[PDB]
């Protein structure tokens, strides 16, 4: 049973700074790819942004420059930094442990940004 | 995935090992006798991967 542990969002007005954290634990095969997906009330899931073993960072248009990923390689984790947050950022967050067979999914975290 | 428990009997003792075991399609352990011997058969154990 892989276990993802995701934390630290919540209510923060226009402007503020998060940082959510995902902790993978199990097996989770070490070829694995860490990954952040959005969801707003009414729409799909919307790709975030993707890390793999290799270090490379790759990102979506939506978020050019605001959102950035952090890895752990001690406890193989990972803290997205969401910074300069808009009202069009008011999403449900949720990780993709691509691992090297079951692709595990999230249990949610709230982000919520207005004025 | 899974934790797995595992028993073995070489000709000392019991092996009894609780872990997250990565099992092959086929365990086993390869005997092979002593050349002067012969009364005790040593065990090659290619059960588990890690």
């Amino acid at each position: 049973q892989v276990q993802l542990q995701e934390s630290g969002g919540g209510l923060v007005q226009a402007g503020g700074s998060l940082r959510l954290s995902c902790a993978a634990s199990g097996s989770i095969f070490s070829p694995n790819t860490m990954g952040w997906f959005r969801q707003a009330l009414g729409k799909q899931r919307e790709m975030v942004a993707v890390i793999s073993s290799i270090a490379s960072t790759q990102y979506a248009n939506f978020v050019k420059g605001r959102f950035t990923i952090t890895r752990d390689n001690t406890k193989n984790t990972v803290h997205l930094q969401m910074n300069s947050l808009i009202p069009e950022d008011t999403a449900v967050y949720y990780c993709y442990a691509v691992d090297k067979s079951q692709d595990y999914w999230g249990q949610g975290t709230q982000v919520t940004v207005s004025s | 995935k899974t934790q797995s428990l595992l028993i073995v009997n070489n000709a000392t003792n019991v092996v009894i090992k609780v872990c997250e075991f990565q099992f092959c399609n086929d365990p086993f352990l390869g005997v092979y006798y002593h050349k002067n011997n012969k009364s005790w058969m040593e065990s090659e154990f290619r059960v588990y991967s890690s």
